[PDB]
């Protein structure tokens, strides 16, 4: 799936209109949790490095990083769902365009299936 | 003393909360799969007169 | 040859220190008594007391999750009907051959 | 705003805080003589920053407080026990020679910021330059090793070759048995010990070695111990020469620039004295170095930055 | 060195903290209320 | 499963936010609680299994292992207390974090619902591990020993990622229950004997098999105290468990690929109880019968028979239990004669009479001496593969008369006969190493009260 | 009694130009500590 | 030299690959490639030497040969159409000519003989600059006329670059050539995937630089360039010794350390196209590179080595100039992996 060529993309758009329709993701989602904790992570090493007391140093700093990094990964998230949506999208729209390359497969039950039995001894 | 060993344990109380956290978060990851509640061909049960949902 | 045969600036080996030496009733756990006492009776009181009794107890009387006295129930009154009825008790097919459609070979 | 680049772009320049005044220059003298008083007495004359001569505890000065440290986390090398048993097992004479020569350089470069940042030149005694004649001197009394030597070089080498020597060297001219007299006048009785030989030998390196180089790239003024009683006619001496054939006429903005980066930042010009060369005499084994590194962080004042120390009394730790 | 917290750093770290934060519940709410109304949920 | 993982990690701010002289009690209590917890999975059912989120599931192959991982730890701790003394607090909380870090590694790794996250927590176990080994061993040869006990570990590894995706591009899931609703037999084709070997080599290499067991002598014999025991305990049973999980893919194929993995197990674990009677070192003599333990363990896996997953199953439970008693024995020997040579401390019964209760009792379910769980799984693998073929009794019973035999070898070298003379710093034993004992032993013993608390899915 | 460190043999094993040294690279040289050449 | 002219020619490089990423005329891309190149120079011999004037002249040469390799392939690509635009070449000889060109700009094996030489000539930040920056252009223009690359090529020289990248740096006692020696290493695994996909060569080309940056600071903070120099670094700074074996374990692709995601992806990806071998060969070689990392991570922070008398004076001493972004960076280069997923981004 290479989309760079997808009709109808805006060249240099983080997040095109069509992905308002979409639901954002909520701030208590682990993953913006995951984005926070590296942030505070990347505060403690910071502190770490400058030979200061890591927990309680720089409070202010700690609290930037942590911000930041938050703000990154809400719009981060937002691209990856929209990305993914256009790609169910466009999957679902060519498996209904090509009926003939996805035939129904007919529904059969075991009772008449013929499976080969491997006895273990 | 109160307001003094607080300040000298207060790291022993984190382990206790993490598992209170823990099974809230375990329930609340159990209110997601009930796609299937009260469902099961083996456990399709009319509800109770009082009863909202089978098991939470 | 004025070498020292020193080979660089190092510190002596230290004799290791017995616990026994500065405290009888040592419990082996710290130099420090009263911290070594408390951790002695807090292992104690939370490995032996705690999990090993309690947590064994709890093990002991755990419900019945795998239904050994269900299958024997079910197993009981199965028996009781197939011995009244004649039934040849255990049948030698798991599914009804009735509802399995085998491939017809025509050799 | 600390000097960096940005301070270059904008208007910080060297080139105009230079009045012909700065003068770098460095006193050498025998071991007991009167170079200390000849510095000082130049430093009031013309109005320059006299630096004492480095000693073991120098670098204790400039860091933290400046109260010294202990001898084991500070050098872990002492002249008195060099004075009494030179020829020592435990290699303290080439360690004593090495931690001289790091604070030297320690010091040169603290000298050089102060000539670059405010324009005000400076006094020093024996510099990194004639640091050397010492260790010759322990060569041919037999107080060292030959691959002292060599490492001393390399050292040596690598770290004095990114500097600008001193414009002008004044040497004070003692002879050996007025130097033995003045030591036993002293009432010392470590420096008591040491014997003609290290004297006359260390004498000996300053002439053969030392002023011909220096007179080749610098300015000498050779001195004796009547005409360096009389400061004023060192000035004037001082004051007539010009330094037209050294290096520091061929400096300009950019290298200066350069030169003052160089000598801020005291871990990248003490970063080569510590090269891995496995010399009995200096290194130190894992078990030592990690009990002695754990004692240094201790101090009060020692195991943060320097704003960020709690015991010793700094607040608003929380904030910065 | 002997360094007084510098009120004035302080001061724009506070502030950009904070305009992040609130510049992220905003675009939250009007993320969320032009996704209802998109969809025709509410 | 959180109401588990979550505990744990809160182990780790808990233990950097300690006093200095409080972090061995805090850690201890803490997980002491977090295994009193985790003792409730053991609440199986006779169907499928605790499925608590599409990401963790709980089975009575996996609900065992849990438990056990979940106990080692404060006794690891307790192990660990001691050589770890004259060193500062921040190196031994970064100890306790690697051994925290451990411990949730191989929970989320026991539970790991989906095949690629068992992987990928399945080697993240392997850092600590390394590091413990490479950072807190004493002799020069422990770098050496993290060397090889990592190259082998990926040299079986990396081929085994590759298959996995190739399954999933294939089948279109790696999730375990439904590669086990969905599964097809496998055609004897090269590509599906390659598939097999990808599959089967990865788990082989950490058993060990026979041929591939150099690694764990020195990993062990080089490793600190709470190394040899999460090594010997926990670590060697996560190849069992992956064979236990995979097998259900590469059925018939197992059948003939069983041969030469069977032949090397039943031959090698004769081998190394031989190797067992002639070693200079207690660690060595112990790893060398952690490998014929584990031998057995893998004819188990191999024959894929009921009683061989239960007897498989029992016999890793109690291979921990016993392997990580014998190493603290051990150590607790070391610790005062600094040598780890067999013949050099004589006659410690008479110096040491509990301790040498404890060296019995642990020679005692070392040399499977009934009704032990140790002998429940020795017994009914050896049911097994009698039924599976004859002629392995022979095999079976000169492995269990070499085991008897060097147990009793161990135990009479080092508790009998006349003390050493020149040996006067034999210091009279601690409480904290005798509960350290008690508290690896009575669990064995009240386990044989409830065997089918560990005898796996199958029971 | 003592964990084992490193010493001057063992480093010395990682000072030279190259690892694995062999007859033809045996003449070779590690390079300056600053990476300045003498200019001859 | 003056701030403002090194300002000047590092803006000037970005210039030059900023030309290249967004233009669609081939003499535009060979103009950015030129400019690139005029303005790297100086960089490289920022600080005088003999040796850094040597690794000047050639890189010089290398990349002078490579550019006009690159235009004799657009003009014959003109030849045989007349077309200027970057796309599919329509020429089966421009294609190979191209292929060569971008492979000895990026130093891919058999053209990799110029980069542990520059590498080790130049000082740290110089080659943290060489081997993250100077990747960027030529890997764009392989993604965009990735469709028209002959499969068989590429793959050859992914992993002869993969093998030669982990059998060089096992001989390696200096940093830099070691940092060469796993940059060829890593340009071979990305260039394995572009027939493929080319989101995942920018996933893996992102997290090298990553990791790259993240160990060149460690580096210059630290300032060794030997073994035995890093090796002195616990005595002064243990946490970074910490920091740097951490980061090594990443580099090396130990799950669940974010070095692990590239390959693990690209494995992923090559095995949808029904390509096992290659795959089961470039993870067996990467181990190579892994034990000289583990050799490194010995050396450096998990055993102790001797320390001389006179650290005890750096004991004094602080660090006036710091990085912004090394915090950052280490935390990026070890603690993403469960952020996979975010690759949908198309980074
Ligand atoms: C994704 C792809 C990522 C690619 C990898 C990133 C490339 C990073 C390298 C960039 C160039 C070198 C560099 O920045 O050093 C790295 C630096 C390490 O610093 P260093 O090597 O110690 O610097 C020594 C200097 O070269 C010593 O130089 P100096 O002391 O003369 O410096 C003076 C200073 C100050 O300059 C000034 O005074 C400004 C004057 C303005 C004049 C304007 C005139 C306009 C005409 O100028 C600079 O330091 C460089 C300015 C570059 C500006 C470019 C726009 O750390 C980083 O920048 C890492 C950046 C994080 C990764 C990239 C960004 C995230 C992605
Ligand atoms: C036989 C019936 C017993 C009924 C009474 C209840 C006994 C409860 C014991 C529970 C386990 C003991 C805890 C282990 C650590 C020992 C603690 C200690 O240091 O002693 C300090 C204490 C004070 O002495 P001290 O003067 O201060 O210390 C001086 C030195 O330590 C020198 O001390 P020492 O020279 O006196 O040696 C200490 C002694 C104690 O040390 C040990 O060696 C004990 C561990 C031996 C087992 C080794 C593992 C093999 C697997 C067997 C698993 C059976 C467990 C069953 C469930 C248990 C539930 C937790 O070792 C022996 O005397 C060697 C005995 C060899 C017995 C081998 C036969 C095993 C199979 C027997 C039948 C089991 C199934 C029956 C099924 C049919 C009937 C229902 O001494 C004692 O109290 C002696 C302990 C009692 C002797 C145990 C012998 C038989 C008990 C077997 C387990 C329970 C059987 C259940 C069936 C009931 C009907
Ligand atoms: C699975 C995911 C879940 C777990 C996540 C795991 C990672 C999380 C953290 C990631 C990074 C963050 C911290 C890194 C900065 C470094 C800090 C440090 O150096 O430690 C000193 C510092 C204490 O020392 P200090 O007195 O302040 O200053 C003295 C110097 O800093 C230090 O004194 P020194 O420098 O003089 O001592 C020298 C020492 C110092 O050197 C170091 O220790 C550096 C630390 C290692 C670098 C870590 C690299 C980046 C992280 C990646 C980890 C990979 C994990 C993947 C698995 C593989 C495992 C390797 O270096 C050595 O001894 C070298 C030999 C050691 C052996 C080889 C090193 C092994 C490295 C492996 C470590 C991996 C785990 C680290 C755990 C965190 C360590 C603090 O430690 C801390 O206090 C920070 C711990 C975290 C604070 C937690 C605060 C939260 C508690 C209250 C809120 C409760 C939360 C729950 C809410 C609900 C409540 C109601
Ligand atoms: C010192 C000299 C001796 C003095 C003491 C004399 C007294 C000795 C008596 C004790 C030993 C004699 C054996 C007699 C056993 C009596 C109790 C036994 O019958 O109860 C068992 C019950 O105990 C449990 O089954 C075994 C305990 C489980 C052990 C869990 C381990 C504890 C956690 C520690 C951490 C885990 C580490 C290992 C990881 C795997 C079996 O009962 P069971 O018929 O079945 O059903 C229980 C009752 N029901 C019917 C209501 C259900
Ligand atoms: C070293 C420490 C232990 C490490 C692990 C050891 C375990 C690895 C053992 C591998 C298991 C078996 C591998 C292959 C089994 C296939 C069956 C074969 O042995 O029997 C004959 C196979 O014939 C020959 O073996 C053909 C191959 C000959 C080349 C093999 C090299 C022989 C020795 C190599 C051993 C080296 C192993 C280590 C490599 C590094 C039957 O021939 P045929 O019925 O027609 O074809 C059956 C296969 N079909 C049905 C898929 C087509
Ligand atoms: C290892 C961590 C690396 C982190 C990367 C650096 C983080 C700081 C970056 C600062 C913000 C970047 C956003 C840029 C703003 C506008 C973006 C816009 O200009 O570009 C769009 C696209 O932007 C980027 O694609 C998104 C970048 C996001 C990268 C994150 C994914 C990394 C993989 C997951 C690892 C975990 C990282 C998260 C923790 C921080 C449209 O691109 P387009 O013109 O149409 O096509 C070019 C790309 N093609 C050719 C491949 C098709
Ligand atoms: C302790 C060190 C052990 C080192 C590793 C040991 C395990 C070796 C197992 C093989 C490694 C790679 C196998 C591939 C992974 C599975 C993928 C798979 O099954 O796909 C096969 C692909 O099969 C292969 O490609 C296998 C090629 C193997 C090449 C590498 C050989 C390595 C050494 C071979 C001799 C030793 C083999 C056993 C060694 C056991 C360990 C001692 C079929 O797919 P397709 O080809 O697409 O479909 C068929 C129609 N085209
Ligand atoms: N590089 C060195 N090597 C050995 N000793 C030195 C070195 N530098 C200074 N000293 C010692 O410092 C002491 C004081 O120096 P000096 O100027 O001779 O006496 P004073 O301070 O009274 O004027 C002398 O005893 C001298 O030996």
């Amino acid at each position: 799936t290479m989309m760079s060529g997808r009709p109808g993309r805006v060249p240099l758009q983080f997040l095109p209109n069509e992905a308002r329709s979409l639901p954002p993701p909520k701030l208590t989602d682990p993953r913006l949790v995951y984005m926070g904790f590296l942030g505070y992570c990347s505060g403690l090493i910071d502190n770490a490095i400058r030979r200061r007391p890591v927990v309680s140093a720089g409070l202010h700093r700690q609290l930037l990083y942590v911000t930041s990094f938050v703000f990154f990964g809400y719009y981060l998230l937002k691209r990856q769902d929209y990305m993914y949506a256009l790609r169910d999208h466009d999957m679902f729209a060519y498996v209904k365009s090509h009926p003939e390359d996805f035939p129904e497969k007919d529904k059969k039950t075991y009772g008449e299936i013929l499976e080969e039995f491997h006895p273990v001894r | 003393n109160v307001l003094q060993i607080v300040r000298d344990h207060w790291v022993h109380i984190l382990v206790p909360v993490g598992f209170v956290f823990g099974c809230y978060l375990d329930r609340r990851s159990d209110e997601k799969l009930t796609a299937f509640r009260n469902k099961s061909l083996l456990f399709k049960r009319e509800l109770r007169p009082n009863e909202e949902v089978t098991w939470k | 040859p004025p070498e020292p045969t020193i080979r660089l600036q190092e510190d002596p080996d230290p004799e290791d220190e017995n616990l026994y030496e500065k405290n009888p009733d040592s419990h082996g756990y710290d130099k420090d008594p009263i911290v070594d006492l408390w951790n002695m009776r807090v292992v104690f009181f939370f490995g032996f007391s705690i999990v090993l009794v309690l947590g064994s107890t709890f093990v002991a009387y755990l419900p019945d999750y795998r239904m050994q006295e269900w299958a024997r129930r079910e197993a009981e009154r199965l028996v009781k009907y197939r011995e009244a009825n004649g039934l040849p008790l255990m049948e030698s097919n798991c599914f009804d051959p009735n509802k399995i459609q085998l491939p017809e070979d025509e050799d | 705003l600390q000097y960096g680049p940005l301070a270059f772009v904008l208007g910080e320049r060297t080139t105009r805080k230079l009045t012909e005044t700065s003068k770098v220059i460095t006193v050498d003298g025998n071991i007991c003589s009167g170079k200390g008083r000849l510095a000082r007495e130049i430093a009031e004359k013309l109005g320059l920053r006299h630096f004492p001569e480095a000693g073991i505890h120098y670098a204790d000065s400039t860091t933290g407080d400046g109260k010294p440290l202990d001898v084991q986390l500070s050098g872990n090398c002492s002249l008195e026990k060099f004075y009494d048993d030179p020829k020592s097992n435990d290699g303290n004479s080439y360690r004593l020679q090495s931690w001289l020569y790091a604070s030297r350089l320690l010091q040169y470069a603290d000298a050089l910021e102060h000539l670059l940042s405010t324009g005000q030149g400076v006094v020093l005694e024996r510099s990194i330059y004639s640091d050397f004649v010492f260790l010759e001197a322990m060569y041919r009394q037999g107080f060292i090793r030959k691959q002292c030597v060599e490492h001393y070089n390399e050292v040596k080498k690598v770290t004095a070759c990114e500097y600008l020597p001193p414009h002008v060297v004044v040497y004070v001219d003692v002879p050996v048995p007025e130097i033995q007299s003045r030591i036993q006048k002293k009432g010392n009785p470590h420096e008591m010990k040491i014997t003609a030989a290290y004297l006359q030998d260390i004498e000996n390196a300053y002439k053969k070695t030392f002023l011909p180089e220096m007179s080749e790239k610098c300015e000498v003024l050779q001195y004796s111990a009547r005409e360096a009683e009389d400061a004023e006619k060192v000035v004037e001496d001082i004051e007539y020469l010009k330094c037209d054939k050294g290096p520091w006429p061929d400096q300009d903005d950019r290298t200066f620039h350069r030169l003052r980066m160089l000598v801020q930042n005291k871990l990248e010009v003490l970063n080569y004295t510590t090269i891995p060369v496995y010399l009995p005499e200096i290194t130190i084994g894992a078990h030592q170095s990690d009990r002695v590194f754990q004692k240094f962080t201790e101090l009060p004042g020692r195991k943060y930055s320097p704003g960020y120390n709690e015991d010793v009394g700094d607040k608003w730790i929380w904030l910065k | 060195p002997h360094g007084s917290p510098d009120w004035l750093k302080v001061g724009l770290t506070l502030g950009t903290s904070v305009f992040l934060w609130i510049y992220l519940i905003k675009q939250h709410k009007e993320d969320v209320l032009e996704y209802k109304r998109r969809n025709g949920l509410e | 499963m959180l109401k588990i993982i979550i505990p744990t990690t809160m182990l780790l701010p808990m233990t950097w936010m300690s006093k200095h002289n409080m972090i061995w009690i805090n850690a201890t209590v803490h997980s002491l609680l977090i295994s009193l917890i985790s003792l409730s999975l053991l609440n199986q059912l006779g169907e499928n299994s605790l499925n608590f989120s599409l990401t963790f599931f709980s089975d009575s192959l996996s609900a065992p292992l849990l438990v056990l991982t979940t106990w080692l730890l404060p006794l690891m701790l307790m192990a660990s207390q001691s050589h770890l003394s004259k060193e500062t607090t921040t190196r031994k909380k970064l100890y306790i974090t690697m051994l925290i870090l451990l411990q949730l590694f191989l929970i989320m790794t026991f539970t790991a619902t989906e095949l690629i996250l068992f992987y990928i927590l399945f080697e993240a176990t392997l850092v600590p591990t390394l590091i413990i080994i490479t950072r807190w061993g004493n002799q020069t040869e422990r770098l050496n020993a993290g060397l090889y006990f990592l190259f082998y570990t990926l040299a079986g590894s990396l081929p085994l990622l590759v298959a996995l995706v190739y399954i999933q591009n294939t089948t279109g899931s790696l999730n375990f229950l439904i590669i086990h609703y969905w599964s097809h037999p496998l055609s004897n084709s090269w590509s599906n004997i390659f598939m097999w070997l990808a599959c089967i080599m990865a788990f082989m290499v950490k058993m060990p098999l026979y041929g591939l067991h150099l690694w764990l002598p020195k990993a062990h014999v080089e490793a600190p105290i709470a190394g040899s025991m999460v090594l010997a305990a926990v670590l060697l049973k996560l190849g069992g468990y992956g064979m236990m999980r995979i097998t259900t893919i590469l059925n018939p194929l197992t059948n003939y690929m069983a041969y030469p993995f069977l032949m090397l197990s039943m031959w090698g674990m004769i081998m190394t109880s031989s190797i067992c009677l002639r070693q200079t070192d207690l660690k060595s003599l112990i790893a060398y019968s952690s490998v014929s333990h584990m031998a057995l363990v893998i004819v188990a896996i191999m024959i894929q028979t009921p009683w061989s997953f239960m007897g498989a199953t029992a016999l890793m439970i109690a291979h921990g239990l016993t392997s990580s008693m014998l190493f603290c024995l051990a150590n607790t020997n070391y610790e005062r004669v600094h040598s780890r040579t067999m013949i050099l401390a004589r006659g410690l019964q008479t110096l040491l009479p509990l301790m040498a209760t404890w060296w019995l009792v642990a020679s005692l379910t070392n040399l499977a001496l009934p009704p032990s769980i140790n002998l429940i799984g020795e017994l009914f693998i050896i049911t097994a593969s009698f039924s599976w073929s004859n002629i392995t009794i022979i095999l079976m019973g000169m492995n269990m008369m070499i085991t008897a035999l060097y147990s009793l070898y161990m135990l009479i070298t080092t508790q009998r006969g006349k003390y050493t003379h020149h040996i006067n710093n034999i210091k009279p034993s601690f409480t904290r190493e005798n509960a350290l004992m008690a508290l690896h032993i009575l669990p064995l013993l009240l386990l044989t009260l409830n065997p089918k608390m560990i005898l796996g899915p199958l029971y | 009694a003592r964990q084992w460190q490193p010493d001057v043999e063992w480093a010395e094993q990682f000072g030279g130009a190259v690892m694995y040294p062999t007859k033809e690279t045996a003449h070779w040289k590690p390079p300056p500590w600053n990476d300045v050449d003498p200019p001859k | 030299m003056n701030p403002i002219i090194y300002t000047t020619l590092i803006m000037t490089v970005m210039s030059g690959t900023m030309l290249v990423m967004i233009s669609s005329h081939w003499l535009l891309i060979w103009i950015g490639f030129e400019m690139n190149l005029l303005a790297m120079i100086p960089v490289l011999m920022k600080n005088f030497n003999p040796r850094a004037t040597e690794a000047a002249t050639k890189y010089f040469l290398t990349q002078a040969t490579a550019s006009m390799m690159l235009m004799m392939a657009i003009i014959i690509n003109l030849l045989y159409s007349g077309q200027w635009t970057i796309t599919k070449m329509f020429n089966p000889v421009a294609m190979t000519m191209m292929t060569m060109a971008l492979a000895m700009k990026l130093g891919l094996s058999p053209f990799h003989f110029w980069v542990p030489e520059v590498t080790q000539g130049i000082s740290l930040q110089a080659g943290l600059l060489l081997l993250t920056w100077q990747k960027l252009a030529p890997l764009s223009v392989l993604c965009q006329i990735s469709q028209s690359i002959n499969p068989n090529l590429m793959l050859t020289m992914a992993m002869l670059s993969i093998l030669i990248g982990g059998w060089g740096g096992l001989n390696q006692t200096q940093l830099r050539k070691i940092m060469a020696y796993s940059s060829i290493a890593h340009m071979g695994w990305m260039t394995a995937v572009l027939p493929y996909n080319t989101t995942m060569t920018i996933l893996n080309l992102l997290i090298y630089i990553t990791m790259t940056l993240a160990m060149f600071m460690l580096l210059i903070h630290s300032s060794a360039t030997t073994t035995l120099s890093l090796s002195h670094t616990w005595n002064k700074m243990p946490v970074i010794t910490s920091l740097m074996m951490v980061t090594l374990l990443s580099m090396g692709g130990l799950p669940p350390l974010s070095g692990f995601m590239p390959k693990w992806m690209i494995i992923q990806e090559m095995t949808k196209n029904e390509s096992i071998i290659m795959p089961t060969l470039m993870a067996m070689t990467a181990l190579l590179n892994l034990y000289f990392y583990m050799r490194l991570a010995y050396s450096s922070s998990l055993t102790m080595f001797p320390s001389t008398n006179n650290m005890k004076m750096k004991w004094q001493f602080e660090h006036t100039k710091q990085m912004k972004l090394l915090p950052t960076m280490i935390v990026l280069s070890t603690l993403v992996l469960p952020m996979t997923p975010a690759l949908s981004s198309l980074n």
